[PDB]
Parts: C-alpha cells; structure tokens; sequence
C-alpha cells in the first residue's frame, strides 16, 4: 500500500527555519518525483515545489524561490523541505504527494499533512473540563453531554469519547483563537438508558506537547 | 501561465438534481485533442482526492455519478444524481504548462427542509470553580440553514462581551449544521448571578428558544 507519512505539526518562531520530512513506503522512491503543495485555510491549494529525488533536481516556484530548499535521502527514502524565515503568512498546512505521469500529471496519494505555525508563543497543553446538565425535567429520551478543551497552542487536538467508542452523536467545533489560546468544545448524545449504567469519558490528546487527559462527566 | 477561475465560489444543489461547477483557464489546455485538467475533492481535514482525470476520464473505484466536460478554456464538472456525501470543497487543476497552479475552488452544499436546533446549555465545571474560572457554554445541534443567533442573558439582562461562537461544517451524512456559544466569567461574576439563561434566534421560529439553569 502505497503511502506518504508526514509530520502531525510544526511549531517555528519568527525569522527561524523548519525541515519537513515525507517518507514515502510501499513503492520505489526514486522511480517518482516529489511535489509540495501549500494549503492556507479559506485560500485554497497553492503549488510549492517539486524534485527529481534520484539527482536531487528542483524545480521551485518564483514566489517560494529562494524562500524554500528541496532536498532528498535516497537511502531512508525520505524526502526534506526546508523553509527559510517563516512569516505569518507562511502559517498553513503542507502536503507532500506522489505525481503520477501518465499524459497529463496527477496525484494518486497525498501525505498526512504537517501544520506549521508560526508564533513566537510556547507550547501550552490543554485543559479539559467535564461538562454535565445536572438538572432537566425529563422532557427528552436522550442525554446529551459536552467537554470544554481551552488554554492550548498550537493546533491542532483530537477529541474522541470514551477513545473513541462512541461515533454517533459527537459533534467535533473548531476551535476559536482567544488571548493566543486556542479554545474548543465537543458533544455527545447517548440514549437516556444508557447514562445511568455506562460511564461518558471525554479523551482529549496533544500531539506536540504529547499528553494524554481523560476527564469524567 | 495559464490561471484558473472557478464559478460560482459556492453552490447549493438539492439531493436528486445535477451539480454543475465551471473552471475557465486563462489559455488553452487542450494538447492534440487531449486536455490537460484534473478534478480533485477535499473534504474537511484530508487531502484532496482525484476524481476525473484528462477531463473526460472517471478514476478507478470513484461512483459513475462523477463526470465531466468541456475542452479548451472551458470545462465542467458535473455530478447527477448528487448525494448526501457529495459535499465538499472541489478544485480544478491544469498541469499543461508551468508552474502548475489550481484553482479557487468551489464549496459544494445539499439543499434540504430547514431544521430546528436542540439547545443545551450545561453550567461551569466545579474543577473551572475550583481553579477560578467560570465557563458556561451552550450548544447548538442539527439545525438548517446555517443563519442563526445565540443570546446570552444573565438574570433577565443581555452580555455580548466574552462570548465565543464556532459553526460547523455540513454533515456529510446528516447535512446538518452544528454550533456552539461559550460565555467565559471569572468565579466572582458567577457567583454574584443566579439566572444564566441561552436563546437561539433561528427562521422556524417565531420566537428564540428558551434554555436556562439556576445556580
């Protein structure tokens, strides 16, 4: 199975420089070209680079000319981009993929996917707080719960119930960005019989400060 | 080089009914008969997925619903009978000269009958108490269209101050919209205030929806 692994995100000060890694496995690495592609949220796909991974031959964009550095490992089969003095603008996701030539040039895979922000904040791990009704007038057979993920950067978090035993019901909103914190929440509906005996769990997890909170409702 | 401009930037297509997205290149794509054009779909964190490829041409294992047309300048991306899980964002690609580029994308949307939203409103945690934070947050769930407003009032008086709201985007399946309204107060301007009271302002309803809770 042919797949490009990337990097979950990137935290980079103003003026610094960051190196991204696309490990590519299941096919051969050099019998493919590596391209890179920009992803701001709400500007669309913008087109980075690509290079010829067998005699590391680049070519690059006139915007992120001179901006990015495109370079190879042919025997981890890992492919590297550099960038150069990230700026506000250059906070966004970046994808790495395999172009597929046949006629015209396509992408049959893409990679995880890497968040770069650029900050001079530290990394702040989230606080989770239960949320619980504590009151109603059984007007309703079901029970809906909810949890509160506030006072973390960067981005992003995963949120899952009872890790992830629950994949009805559970609504997922963007965070909002407060104070250089960012803040989110999650809910669930279960069923009014199944409260009682089972017990809810809001799993919240961190992957650049890799934690782990578990927080009963 | 050759740019593209989709229209129109968003589109709303009732389930049954055909979708039609336009791509205008700058200049010709077609080489020797054959276009250079690809339709890619991105849903909501994942990466863009190929669709048609040489624009006349369905990938391997996507539905047969998906399609297109055109040639030159022009070109089409059509999808009859449009499905619930058809919502999503789609760009159009051109890899007939360099650099390659892709276009400004177009956000595709189901049209269904309105739905009212479920309000729930759940009281500040006692570890925030504890720590002396207060958050009271209110959510709002499986509601169409997306217009809508949340009302925060505090013993009968309104607070637009320190209130954050998030919208969804639509459910694939459900096609629905969800949010959420977060009052943040400190532990001080929660115990000095009994009534915290959450209302939605939504087209079907005369009225905002009431939901509260006594401290």
């Amino acid at each position: 199975q042919v797949q490009l692994q990337q990097p979950g995100a990137e935290l980079v000060r103003p003026g610094a420089s960051v190196k991204l890694s696309c490990k590519a496995s299941g096919y051969s690495f050099t019998r493919f070209w590596m391209n890179w592609v920009k992803q701001r949220p709400g500007q669309g796909l913008e087109w980075i680079g690509m290079i010829h991974p067998s005699d590391s031959e680049t070519r690059l964009n006139q915007k992120f000319k001179d901006k990015a550095t495109l370079t190879v490992d042919k025997s981890s089969t890992t492919a590297y981009m550099q960038l150069s003095s990230p700026t506000s603008e250059d906070s966004a996701v970046y994808y790495c993929a395999r172009k597929d030539y046949d006629y015209d040039a396509w992408f049959a895979y893409w990679g995880q996917g890497t968040l770069v922000t650029v900050s001079a904040a530290k990394t702040t791990p989230p606080s989770v707080y239960p949320l619980a009704p504590g009151s109603a007038a059984q007007t309703n057979s079901m029970v809906t719960l909810g949890c509160l993920v506030k006072g973390y950067f960067p981005e992003p978090v995963t949120v899952t119930w009872n890790s992830g035993s629950l994949s009805s019901g559970v609504h997922t909103f963007p965070a909002v960005l407060q104070s250089d914190l960012y803040t989110l929440s999650s809910s669930v509906t279960v069923p009014s019989s199944t409260w009682p005996s089972e017990t809810v769990t809001c799993n919240v997890a961190h992957p650049a400060s890799s934690t782990k909170v578990d927080k009963k409702i | 080089d050759i740019v593209l401009t989709q229209s129109p930037a968003s589109l709303a297509v009732s389930l049954g009914q055909r979708a039609t997205i336009s791509c205008r290149a700058s200049k010709s794509v077609s080489a020797s008969v054959y276009s250079y054009m690809h339709w890619y779909q991105q849903k909501p964190g994942q990466p863009p997925k190929l669709l048609i490829y040489l624009a006349s041409s369905l990938e391997s294992g996507v539905p047969a619903r998906f399609s297109g047309s055109g040639s030159g300048t022009d070109f089409t991306l059509n999808i009859h009978p449009v499905e619930e899980e058809d919502a999503a964002t789609y760009y159009c690609h051109h890899s007939r000269e360099l650099p390659p580029a892709f276009g400004g994308g177009t956000k595709l949307e189901i049209k269904r009958a309105d739905a009212a939203p479920t309000v729930s409103i759940f009281p500040p945690s006692s570890e925030q108490l504890t720590s002396g934070g207060a958050s009271v947050v209110c959510f709002l769930n499986n509601f169409y269209p997306k217009d809508i407003n949340v009302k925060w009032k505090i013993d009968g008086s309104e607070r637009q101050n320190g209130v954050l709201n998030s919208w969804t985007d639509q459910d694939s399946k459900d096609s629905t919209y969800s949010m959420s309204s977060t009052l943040t107060l400190t532990k001080d301007e929660y115990e000095r205030h009994n009534s915290y009271t959450c209302e939605a302002t939504h087209k079907t309803s005369t009225s905002p929806i009431v939901k509260s809770f006594n401290r």
